[PDB]
């Protein structure tokens, strides 16, 4: 009969001076607040609750209590900023680093759980709990020999945790805290489970989406091998970080993208490029994209692996969003580029999808791919081929387009259109 | 998924 | 050409 209290039966509770009264109560609380239809956090909040609820977090004697405190506490900080910040506000952040110490696995998982609902919050919860010390006793609990003899579920959940201390930006995590915290992650990432690694590549992600600098932290420890590894797995919730992570380190230098290339990212490209979830073809054409505006030598392995012709494919039929990224491709392509390589693309059937996005009611596509088109046409001046080349974008409906556009609201529009007409039709 | 509530166990 | 994210 810990089953469907009242709140006010919780508080007489939890008022009273009685310590197993007391830990009926929050057990009731803890299932009002396990409960799947509109948990009410906001009335356990408004009742005062959670100094009570804190406090029993400290009670080594009653390790029950601490449990189910640590619970309801953790329900209540799942919630709203507002919800998470009164758990906060009731001193919960030193309380829960302190049972990460317990003896009893169930209540410092428990306790990790609750930190990572915190952290999880944003970049201040996040930064409170690593001042607070976090990160030393975290680590701590995966110090042993091999992973594989910790309880699944507290593997994931210490997983899941770390990561959301990696998360959010606006300022991104420590770089002090970043650093101790890479070592475990890169173990993790060799993990078996699923969810692990999941979670790792994840938080990878999140260490990557920054500057060159914070990118070069993570790729300096090794992992973009691995992380391509994982590019190739079945598990789509593994397949999404590891792209993620892997497209954001290709927006960093040319030695960083090297780096990617070098481990064999390209040959996995012709499934993400044809992946049937729509995400994962838009972040693979996405990379395409940053991996086009790199050197001459990085174009190269691109052609070497039979990426332009996919490329040619998500021009030609993909989702909206995954031909703009394909665009972007082109014009980076086109843009750095030998006159050759140029030559190859339009070979592979560029002109035509190119031009049937011209169609599109979106005036950065049409932008990029004006540019393209001029930078095409400045390879053809080059070999002295002009001429073929607006004969091909004549025959498949492009300079009806293009002229249309000289009539364009936007400037760039109909400047970069009428020149084009202007200097080949 | 930033946050997660502990539903049973 | 520049990256972007």
């Amino acid at each position: 009969g810990t089953v469907n209290w009242s709140v006010e039966d919780i508080v007489k509770g939890i008022n009273s001076n009685n310590l197993e009264s007391q830990l009926q109560a929050t057990q009731a609380a803890r299932k009002l607040l396990s409960r799947e239809k509109q948990p009410p956090i906001d009335n356990i909040i408004r009742a005062g609750l959670i100094p009570k609820f804190v406090s029993f977090l400290g009670k080594t004697d009653c390790s029950p209590i601490q449990f189910e405190s640590a619970w309801a506490l953790t329900n209540i900080a799942s919630g709203t900023s507002e919800q998470t910040k009164a758990v906060v506000d009731g001193g919960a952040i030193p309380a829960f680093i302190s049972l990460l110490a317990s003896p009893h696995a169930h209540i410092s998982e428990q306790a990790v759980w609750a930190l990572g609902n915190i952290a999880g919050d944003g970049s201040a919860f996040r930064d409170l709990v690593i001042k607070h010390g976090a990160i030393d006793p975290l680590l701590a609990l995966l110090a042993v020999p091999d992973l594989s003899t910790l309880a699944c579920g507290y593997l994931r959940n210490l997983t899941w945790t770390l990561s959301n201390l990696c998360r959010n930006k606006n300022p991104a995590p420590p770089l002090d805290a970043v650093e101790q915290i890479l070592p475990t992650l890169v173990r993790l990432l060799h993990h078996n489970d699923p969810e692990v690694l999941a979670d790792s590549c994840w938080a990878i992600s999140y260490l990557t989406d920054g500057p060159n600098e914070r990118i070069e932290m993570v790729v300096k420890k090794g992992v973009v091998p691995q992380l391509v590894k994982l590019l190739g797995a079945t598990e789509l919730p593994i397949v999404t970080p590891a792209l993620r992570a892997i497209g954001n380190i290709v927006t960093g230098t040319d030695e960083q993208t090297q780096k990617v290339i070098d481990a064999g990212a390209l040959a996995v490209f012709p499934s993400l490029l044809t992946n049937p979830k729509t995400n994962i073809q838009k972040e693979a054409t996405w990379t395409m994209s940053n991996i086009t505006a790199g050197r001459q030598d990085q174009i190269q392995q691109v052609v070497n692996h039979g990426l332009v012709p996919f490329l040619v494919g998500v021009l030609s039929k993909a989702d909206f969003k995954t031909q703009k990224e394909a665009a972007w491709a082109i014009t980076n392509y086109t843009s750095g580029g030998t006159v050759e390589q140029i030559v190859y693309l339009v070979h592979c059937g560029i002109i035509e999808p190119l031009m049937n996005l011209l169609s599109a009611k979106d005036t950065k596509i049409i932008q990029v791919i004006l540019d393209a088109i001029s930078n095409i046409f400045q390879a053809a001046e080059k070999l002295g081929e002009t001429e073929k080349l607006s004969i091909m974008i004549e025959e498949c409906g492009g300079l009806d387009k293009i002229e249309a556009l000289q009539r364009h609201e936007n400037e760039s529009v109909y400047k970069a259109s009428l020149n084009l007409i202007e200097k080949y039709f | 998924p930033v946050k997660k509530e502990k539903i049973e166990e």
